[PDB]
C-alpha cells in the first residue's frame, strides 16, 4: 500500500509542523510574559524608588 | 567694591540645585526585547523546506 505509507508520512509532516508552530507559540507567549514582568519589575523599582525620594525630603529638611 | 552678604546669610536662592517633592522616576527604557532573528531565520528555512523541498 504505497497510498496508505504515503498518508503515514503525510501525518508526520502535520505533526512535526503544528508541533514546529506550537513550539514557536509557546516560546514566544513565555516571552510576552516575561517582558510584562520585566515592565511590573520596573514599576516597582519606581514606587520604591519614590519612596526613596519622599524619606530625603523629610532628611534633608532636617539638616537645613 | 563691596560685597552683599545677607544672601551669605541665609541661603543664597538658585546656586547649585534646589529639591521639592519629584518622584516616581521610573529610571530608564530597556534596550530593545530579546531578539529572535535567529529563530525567525531557522523557521522560515523550516517553512521554505515543507512548502517546495517536500514535494
Amino acid at each position: 500500500g504505497q497510498n496508505a505509507q504515503a498518508k503515514m508520512i503525510a501525518a508526520q509532516t502535520a505533526a512535526g509542523r503544528r508541533q514546529a508552530m506550537e513550539i514557536m507559540r509557546q516560546t514566544n507567549i513565555q516571552n510576552a510574559d516575561l517582558s510584562l514582568q520585566a515592565r511590573s519589575k520596573l514599576e516597582e523599582a519606581s514606587a520604591e524608588l519614590t519612596s526613596q525620594n519622599m524619606q530625603k525630603v523629610q532628611a534633608i529638611g532636617s539638616i537645613r | 567694591m563691596s560685597k552683599i552678604e545677607s544672601a551669605l546669610q541665609a541661603a543664597q536662592p538658585g546656586l547649585s540645585r534646589l529639591r521639592g517633592g519629584a518622584g516616581g522616576m521610573g529610571y530608564r527604557a530597556a534596550t530593545t526585547q530579546a531578539e529572535q532573528p535567529r529563530s525567525s531565520l531557522l523557521d522560515t528555512i523550516g517553512r521554505f523546506a515543507k512548502a517546495g523541498a517536500d514535494m
